[PDB]
C-alpha cells in the first residue's frame, strides 16, 4: 500500500542497506566510490584503482561522489528500486550540524526526488530495536567513538562525548604493533589485510596485568595466522594491547581519558534521579563492539569509577550499584535492523513522516524536530 | 563394538535424529555438521554455519523433527528443516555468558550455562518469537549436563558448584499443570525440588530414570551418586578405581552404563534392598590404549530401547570416533556381567 | 619478445606462400627472400621456447627453421661440401611429416590439389634450406663443418622437432 | 668509541667480511665451510674462506641456501672463525652489524640474535635489512640531491635475484617479487653453452672455466640478431679467446668463448631461454613489483631503481632494463592518452660505484655515521629485556 518502504545506513566505512522489516541487512557494500587511470565491487580491486570515501567521519565531504554512492546504493546492484515510487529512512550521527542534516533532505527531495523520507537519531534507533526509551547508546565505527546518551527519546547534546579512536585507528594500531613485533607490513598495501587479522585473532583483556603476564608468562596467548601471500605469521600479545587503546586513550597519544572513563564522567555527570538509572541500561552498538571481551571490560571499570569517585572507598556501599550491560548478539548493526523495525511499524502509521508534496509545495527544512 | 573413525580432533556433542535415521556432530568448530547412513559408509549430507564460535550444547527434537544448538556464541539456534536448507532461528538466550536438551514435551527446551542460570526457552507463537526465562535460584556455578525426567516439567543439572540439583523449569503458559510426583507436590518454576550432599568433585554428569523415581549424576572426584526419591530421597555414592566419569545414563531401572576420563565404558548395577550402589565392571574389553576410545568419553545418549531397557547405546568421545555399542553383544561377550 | 616474420596481395594455402634452383610451386623471387630471413634469425628463435603467431608468413618460417634443426642435425657428420649437399638432397626428397597427419607436435596450430601444393612447397622449400645452408656450413679450411653452426645441434625450437 | 665495529654480510654465494668505515672488505671470502664425514675439540677443526671450497681430507658444505640459513650450527662456526681467524678483533670489545635477507623471518632474526650475543658476548648488536642499506648505497652515487630511503631495489644473487619496493626504510612485503634467474643459473648456463659448443676441457675445472667466462668476456647485448650477425660476418674482432690452465696436468687448455658472452647476461632480459617453469622478463617483474604496491610511493619506486648484489653488475644490464622499462612505461601511457575523453612518467635505473656489494656498503655507511650507535640494541638491553630486543631494527640516516 505504501509503494515499498526501505531502511538505509550510509555509515563512515561500511554501508547497509535492507528492506523495512527485516530481521537483518538485504545488501552489505563497503562505501568507497573508486576510479581508474588506465586504458564490494570496488573493495575487490583497490590495488590498481583510486578510492575515495564521500563520508568523513560520519560527514560528507564530497558531494560529487555522495551522489554517485546514493545512485548505486539505489542501483541495481543492491536495492533496484525507482526513488520517486518507494518510501526511505536514513541514518544519522549524533551532534551533526543542522546545515548537514538540512542538506540530506534538500539532496533526498531535489536530486533523487524521493517520494517519502523519514530521518531518525542513530543513537535513538540503536535502542529502539531493543525497546527502551532511557539509555546510553555508544557508536564506535570506522570514523569515530561517539558515545550518545539517549532518555525518553531524545539525547542531549550537552550530554553527547566523543573519543577519537575508531576501527580504523584499531587497524591502525594492530598494523603499527605488528610491525615490532618482528614482521614487516605496508600502511597502505596491507591495510586491509591488518584489519582482517586485528577482526580474526585481536581482542580487548579485563585485567591487563593479568593478561600481559598470561602473554609473556605463558605460550598461549600466542596464535598463528596465514596470510595471502601463503607466508604465516605468529601474534601473541598484540592481540589484546591493541584493542587496549578503546579504553586508555593514550597508547595512541590522543587527548582523552578513555571510552570506559568517558562514559563514566558522563554518567556521574547527570541528574542524580537519573544516575542510578542511565548506569543500568547501557546499549552496545557498532563495529567495534564485536572485539570479544569488551562488555566485561566495560563493567569493570565502570564499577572502579563508581566505587572509587562514587562510593569513594566505601566497600560495603558498591554493591547497591546497578551494574548491567547488554551485549546483544545482534549488536553489530543494532543502527539498521532498529531502523529495520521503526520503518515496519511506523510504515503505515497516520502520516507522521517528510512528503515529496511537501518538499515541493514549500519547506526543504520541513522537519518536525 | 562398532567404532566409526569420522576425525581426528575430539567431539562436542552428540545428537541422533527421530527414526535414528541420520545423525548430527560438531567437530569443536564453529559450524555444525549432520551425516546420514547409506550402507556400511557414513556420508555428510548438511551443514550450519551459524554459531559465531565453538559449538557445545545441540539436542534434536524427534517429534518436531527441529534440533536447538546454543554454543560460546552466547546464542542459541532452533533450526527447523526448510525445504531443501535448514533454517535457523536465532532464540535469543538473554545470558551475559555450555548445555542444551529439549523437554519430553518437545515444546520448550532448557540452557544451562556459565551465567549461572539454567535458561529455560519456550517458543511463543503469539510473537512468533522464542521467549528463555532463567532460573537462576541456588544456582552458584554452570551447568555440565542437564537432563529431563519424564513428568517434562522437572529438569535436573549438575553444577561446577560440586552438586546435581534438580529444579522445575515449568513454564505453565506452554504446557498444563504437572501432577504430584514422589520429588515432592510444590512444582513451581524456578524452585529447588532437590539438591546434593556433596562438596567435592564437579558434577559433569547427570542423568534421571525413565520412571522418573530415580536421579543419578557423576562426579569429578572418582565418584558417582545415584539418588532414589523412593526410598525418601536416599542419597547412595560410590568410589570408583578408575579415573572420573564425563558422561552418565542409565540403561535399566536398576542398572546404569557410564564413561569418562577411563576412557573406557564402565556397567554398573543398584541393588535397591541394601540400598547400595554396586559396580557391575568393564563392558568395553579387548596407538597404545586397551580401549576403543584413545581418550575421555565426552557424551552418551540412547539409540533405541529406553533407559528401562536399551537395546543400543551411542557413546561420543574426546577421541574422534563414534563408538555403537550393543547391550545384547556386551551380554554375550561378557558373562560375568548382570544387568 | 620473440622475433616475427616481415604482402598486401600475397596467394596462401592453408594456415600458412611467399630464390632456388629447385622445382617446386614456388613463384619467382628481389634480393633477400623467405629462406634468408629464415637463416637470418635462426641461431637466435631455435633457444627461445615461447612464440606467437603474428602472421601466416610466421608458419612458414616456423617450419624452414624446424627443417632447418633436422639439416643441420644431420650434417653434423658430413665430411665434405658435396656430401653435404647431396645429403641435403637427400633430406629435400624425405616426406615424413606433414600437416595432421601423424604427428607434426604443431597440428593444432596449423582439398587434393591444396595438399599437393603444399607437399611440392614443401619439398621446394626443404631442398631450397639445404642447399643454401650446405654452402655456408663449410668452413674454408679442411672441407669442414663449423662448431659454431653445429653449436645449435642439441638446442630443440619451440621445444618441437620433425623427427 | 675509540675503535671500530665489524661488518659481516653473509650471501648465498660469496661472504663479505671487514670493518665498517672501510673502502672496501678486509675479506670478501666464499660462503663453504669445511667438515668433517663427537666430542672434544672436533668443532674447532672447521676451516671457512676459499681455504675450504677445495678441501680434500675433509668435506665441502655450504649453509647459505637462497638467503636463508638452513644449518645454524655450521654458520655459527663460520662466524667464529670470520671473527677469530679472519678479523682477529675483540668481540666483547666491539659492536657488530649482521645482514638480512628479504624474507628473512623474525624467528631466524631471534635466533641470529641468540647466537650473536649469548656465544660472542658482543657489545653491541644490528641486524639490518639488505635493501635498507642498498638504497643507501644507491644514495652514495646521486650525491646530497636525491638520497631517500625510497625507491624499489633488486638483489641479484648466486643463490636467488629478488625485486623489493623499498620505502622510507620500511619494505612491503606484500610487493616483493622472487626471480628465478640467479648469478649460479647464469654460470650454470655458461657452462652448458660451453659444453655444447667445444671440447677440449677437463670436466674438473668445466665449471670454474664458465665462471671466468661469466667473469672477463660476459657482457650483455641490445639485440639477439646483431649480436650474432656480427660474429657470423666479422668474427674477427668479437670472438675472444680464453686460455686456461688445467689443474690436472698443469698444461695450457685453450678455449674459445663468443656467443656464450651474450647468451649469458641475455638469459635475466630473457628468462625462456633456460627455464620452462618461467616465462616473465625482468622487466615485466618490476613493472608488476611497482604497480602491486601503494600508488602513492609507485612513482617514487620508479623513480630510484638500484642495483644490487654481484649478478648486477654486468655492463649494460640497466641501460636494457630501463629501456624496456620507460617502453612498456611510454606504450601504456599511450593507450591511456588515446581514450582520454596525463604527466611524463619519470623511471630511472641507478647504478652505483659499488654496485656488487651494496649490501655492505650501505651498512659501512650506516655504521660510521653516530646514529648508529643510538640506534643499535646494547647487550644491556639484550640481557635485561629477551631476543625480542633485536627483533626491530630503527631506520635512521634520512
Ligand atoms: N569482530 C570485530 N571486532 C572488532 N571490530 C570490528 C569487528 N568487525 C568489524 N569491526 C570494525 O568495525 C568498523 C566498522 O563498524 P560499523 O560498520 O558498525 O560502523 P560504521 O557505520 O562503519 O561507522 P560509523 O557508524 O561511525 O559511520 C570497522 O572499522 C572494523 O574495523
Ligand atoms: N664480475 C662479475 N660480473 C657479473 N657477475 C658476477 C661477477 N662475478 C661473480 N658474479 C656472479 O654473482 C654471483 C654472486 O653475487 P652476490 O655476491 O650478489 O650474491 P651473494 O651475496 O653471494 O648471495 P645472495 O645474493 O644470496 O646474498 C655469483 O653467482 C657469480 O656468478
Ligand atoms: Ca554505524
Ligand atoms: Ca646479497
Amino acid at each position: 500500500q505504501g509503494r515499498k518502504v526501505v531502511v538505509c545506513d550510509n555509515g563512515t566505512g561500511f554501508v547497509k542497506c535492507g528492506y523495512a522489516g527485516s530481521n537483518f541487512p538485504e545488501h552489505i557494500f563497503p562505501a568507497l566510490v573508486g576510479r581508474p587511470i588506465i586504458r564490494d565491487e570496488a573493495s575487490e580491486l583497490r590495488s590498481m584503482l583510486e578510492v575515495n570515501y564521500p563520508m568523513e567521519n560520519g560527514i560528507v565531504r564530497n558531494w560529487d561522489d555522495m551522489k554517485h554512492l546514493w545512485d548505486y546504493t539505489f542501483g541495481p546492484e543492491k536495492l533496484n528500486i525507482d526513488t520517486r515510487n518507494c518510501k526511505i529512512l536514513l541514518t544519522e550521527p549524533p551532534m551533526n550540524p543542522t546545515k548537514n542534516r538540512e542538506k540530506i533532505v534538500e539532496v533526498m527531495f531535489e536530486t533523487y526526488q524521493f517520494s517519502g523520507v523519514y530521518v531518525a537519531i542513530q543513537a535513538v534507533l540503536t535502542l529502539y530495536a531493543q525497546g527502551l526509551l532511557t539509555g546510553v547508546v555508544v557508536d564506535s565505527g570506522d570514523g569515530v567513538t561517539h558515545i550518545c546518551p539517549v532518555y525518553e527519546g531524545f539525547s542531549l547534546p550537552h550530554l553527547t562525548r566523543r573519543l577519537d579512536i575508531a576501527g580504523r585507528d584499531i587497524t591502525r594500531y594492530l598494523i603499527k604493533l605488528l610491525l615490532l613485533r618482528g614482521y614487516a607490513f605496508n600502511h597502505s598495501a596491507d591495510f586491509e589485510t591488518v584489519r582482517m587479522i586485528k577482526e580474526k585473532l585481536c581482542y580487548v583483556g579485563y585485567n591487563i596485568e593479568q593478561e600481559q603476564k598470561l602473554a609473556l608468562e605463558t605460550t598461549v596467548l600466542v596464535e598463528s595466522y596465514t596470510l595471502p601471500d601463503g607466508r604465516i605469521i605468529k601474534v601473541g600479545g598484540e592481540r589484546f594491547e591493541a584493542p587496549e587503546a578503546l579504553f586508555q586513550p593514550h597508547l595512541i597519544n590522543v587527548e582523552g581519558v578513555g571510552v570506559a572513563e568517558l562514559l563514566f564522567n558522563t554518567i556521574q555527570a547527570a541528574d542524580i534521579d537519573t544516575r542510578s538509572e542511565f548506569y543500568k541500561h547501557i546499549v552496545l552498538s557498532g563495529g567495534s563492539t564485536m572485539y570479544p571481551g569488551l562488555p566485561s571490560r566495560l563493567e569493570r571499570e565502570l564499577k572502579q569509577l563508581y566505587l572509587e569517585r562514587v562510593l569513594k572507598g566505601d566497600v560495603e556501599k558498591l554493591s547497591k550499584f546497578k551494574i548491567r550491560i547488554e551485549d546483544p548478539p545482534r549488536r553489530k548493526h543494532m543502527v539498521f535492523l532498529g531502523g529495520a523495525v521503526l520503518a515496519d511499524i511506523m510504515k503505515d502509521k497516520d502520516n507522521f513522516w517528510m512528503t515529496r508534496q511537501e518538499y515541493q509545495e514549500k519547506g526543504v527544512r520541513v522537519l518536525e524536530k | 563394538m562398532a567404532y566409526h573413525s569420522f576425525l581426528v580432533e575430539p567431539i562436542s556433542c552428540h545428537a541422533w535424529n527421530k527414526d535414528r535415521t541420520q545423525i548430527a556432530i560438531c567437530p569443536n568448530n564453529h559450524e555444525v555438521h549432520i551425516y546420514e547412513k547409506s550402507g556400511n559408509k557414513w556420508v555428510q549430507v548438511h551443514e550450519l554455519k551459524e554459531h559465531n564460535g565453538q559449538v557445545t550444547g545441540i539436542d534434536w527434537a524427534p517429534d518436531s523433527n527441529r534440533i536447538v544448538t546454543c554454543g560460546t556464541d552466547r546464542n542459541a539456534y532452533v533450526w527447523t528443516l526448510k525445504g531443501r536448507t535448514w533454517k535457523p532461528t536465532l532464540v535469543i538466550l538473554r545470558i551475559n555468558r555450555r548445555c542444551v536438551r529439549w523437554a519430553p514435551n518437545e515444546k520448550k527446551f532448557a540452557v544451562g550455562s556459565g551465567s549461572r542460570v539454567i535458561s529455560i526457552c519456550y517458543f511463543e507463537q503469539e510473537n512468533d518469537w522464542w521467549v528463555c526465562k532463567h532460573i537462576k535460584k541456588p544456582i552458584r556455578s554452570t551447568v555440565l549436563s542437564l537432563d529431563w525426567h519424564p513428568n517434562s516439567v522437572l529438569l535436573a543439572a549438575g553444577s561446577c558448584d560440586f552438586k546435581c540439583r534438580i529444579f522445575s523449569a515449568y513454564i505453565k503458559e506452554v504446557e498444563e499443570r504437572p501432577a504430584p510426583t514422589p520429588w515432592g507436590s510444590k512444582m513451581p518454576f524456578g524452585e529447588l525440588m532437590f539438591e546434593s550432599s556433596s562438596s567435592c568433585g564437579w558434577v559433569h554428569g547427570v542423568c534421571f530414570s525413565a520412571n522418573g523415581s530415580r536421579v543419578a549424576w557423576v562426579s569429578h572426584d572418582s565418584t558417582v551418586c545415584l539418588a532414589d526419591a523412593d526410598k525418601k530421597m536416599a542419597v547412595a555414592t560410590l568410589a570408583s578405581e578408575t579415573l572420573p566419569l564425563l558422561a552418565v545414563t542409565f540403561i535399566t531401572e536398576s542398572s546404569l552404563v557410564a564413561a569418562g576420563h577411563d576412557c573406557f565404558p564402565v556397567l554398573f548395577t543398584y541393588d535397591s534392598a541394601a540400598g547400595k550402589l554396586s559396580f557391575g565392571g568393564r563392558l568395553d574389553v579387548p596407538a597404545g590404549l586397551d580401549s576403543l576410545h584413545k581418550n575421555s568419553v565426552s557424551q552418551i545418549s540412547v539409540l533405541s530401547g529406553g533407559k528401562a531397557k536399551c537395546s543400543q547405546f551411542c557413546t561420543t568421545g574426546m577421541d574422534g570416533g563414534m563408538s555403537i555399542w550393543d547391550v545384547r553383544s556386551l551380554e554375550s561377550a561378557l558373562k560375568d556381567l548382570k544387568i | 619478445p620473440a622475433y616475427h616474420s616481415s604482402d598486401p596481395d600475397t596467394k596462401l594455402i592453408g594456415n600458412m606462400a611467399l630464390r632456388s634452383q629447385f622445382k617446386g610451386p614456388a613463384p619467382r623471387e628481389k634480393d633477400t627472400d623467405i629462406v634468408d630471413e629464415a637463416i637470418y634469425y635462426f641461431k637466435a628463435n631455435v633457444f627461445f621456447k615461447n612464440y606467437e603467431i603474428k602472421n601466416e608468413a610466421d608458419r612458414t618460417l616456423i617450419y624452414i627453421t624446424l627443417y632447418i634443426s633436422e639439416c643441420l642435425k644431420k650434417l653434423q657428420k658430413c665430411n665434405s661440401k658435396s656430401q653435404g649437399e647431396k645429403e641435403m638432397y637427400t633430406l629435400g626428397i624425405t616426406n615424413f611429416p606433414i600437416p595432421g597427419e601423424p604427428g607434426f607436435p604443431l597440428n593444432a596450430i596449423y582439398n587434393k590439389q591444396e595438399d599437393e601444393v603444399m607437399r611440392a612447397y614443401l619439398q621446394q622449400l626443404r631442398q631450397e634450406t639445404g642447399l643454401r645452408l650446405c654452402e655456408k656450413v663449410f668452413d674454408p679450411q679442411n672441407d669442414k663443418p663449423s662448431k659454431w653452426w653445429t653449436c645449435f645441434v642439441k638446442r630443440q625450437f619451440m621445444n618441437k622437432s620433425l623427427s | 668509541g675509540r675503535l671500530p665495529a665489524c661488518v659481516v654480510d653473509c650471501g648465498t654465494g660469496y661472504t663479505k667480511l671487514g670493518y665498517a668505515g672501510n673502502t672496501e672488505p678486509q675479506f670478501i671470502i666464499p660462503s663453504c665451510i669445511a667438515i668433517k664425514e663427537m666430542k672434544g675439540v672436533d668443532d674447532l677443526d672447521f676451516f671457512i674462506g676459499d681455504e675450504a671450497i677445495e678441501k680434500p681430507t675433509y668435506a665441502t658444505k655450504w649453509p647459505i641456501r637462497h638467503g636463508i640459513v638452513e644449518d645454524w650450527d655450521l654458520m655459527e662456526r663460520f662466524m667464529e672463525q670470520v671473527i677469530f681467524k679472519y678479523l682477529r678483533a675483540e668481540p666483547e670489545d666491539h659492536y657488530f652489524l649482521l645482514t638480512e635477507p628479504p624474507l628473512n623471518t623474525p624467528e631466524n632474526r631471534e635466533y641470529t640474535a641468540e647466537i650473536m650475543f649469548e656465544s660472542f658476548n658482543v657489545p653491541g648488536l644490528y641486524i639490518a635489512v639488505q635493501a635498507v642499506l642498498a638504497l643507501a648505497a644507491s644514495w652514495t652515487s646521486r650525491q646530497v640531491g636525491e638520497r631517500t630511503l625510497t625507491g624499489t631495489v633488486i638483489d641479484s644473487g648466486d643463490g636467488v635475484t629478488h625485486v623489493i619496493p623499498v620505502a622510507e626504510g620500511y619494505v612491503i612485503g606484500s610487493c616483493i617479487k622472487h626471480i628465478p634467474i640467479a648469478g649460479r643459473d647464469i654460470t650454470y648456463f655458461i657452462q652448458q653453452l660451453l659444453r655444447d659448443r667445444e671440447v677440449g676441457i677437463p670436466p674438473e675445472q668445466s665449471l670454474e672455466t664458465a665462471k671466468a667466462v661469466k667473469e672477463r668476456y660476459s657482457y650483455v647485448c641490445p639485440d639477439l640478431v646483431k649480436e650474432f650477425n656480427k660474429y657470423d660476418t666479422d668474427g674477427s674482432k668479437w670472438i675472444k679467446q680464453y686460455t686456461g690452465i688445467n689443474a690436472i696436468s698443469k698444461k695450457e687448455f685453450s678455449i674459445d668463448v663468443g656467443y656464450e658472452r651474450f647468451l649469458g647476461p641475455e638469459i635475466f632480459f630473457h628468462p625462456e631461454f633456460a627455464n620452462p617453469d618461467f616465462t616473465q622478463p625482468i622487466s615485466e617483474v618490476v613493472d608488476e613489483v611497482i604497480q602491486n604496491c601503494p600508488i602513492d610511493v609507485r612513482r617514487p619506486l620508479y623513480k630510484n631503481i638500484v642495483l644490487s648484489g654481484g649478478s648486477t653488475m654486468f655492463r649494460d644490464f640497466g641501460r636494457r632494463l630501463q629501456r624496456d622499462l620507460k617502453r612498456t612505461v611510454d606504450a601504456r601511457l599511450k593507450l591511456s592518452e588515446e581514450l582520454s575523453g596525463p604527466k611524463p612518467i619519470d623511471v630511472q635505473v641507478i647504478t652505483h660505484h659499488m654496485q656488487r656489494y651494496a649490501v655492505w656498503f650501505g651498512g659501512s655507511m650506516l655504521a660510521s655515521t653516530p646514529e648508529f650507535y643510538q640506534v643499535c640494541h646494547t647487550k644491556k638491553d639484550y640481557e635485561e629485556i629477551g631476543p625480542s630486543i633485536c627483533r626491530h631494527n630503527p631506520v635512521f640516516g634520512v
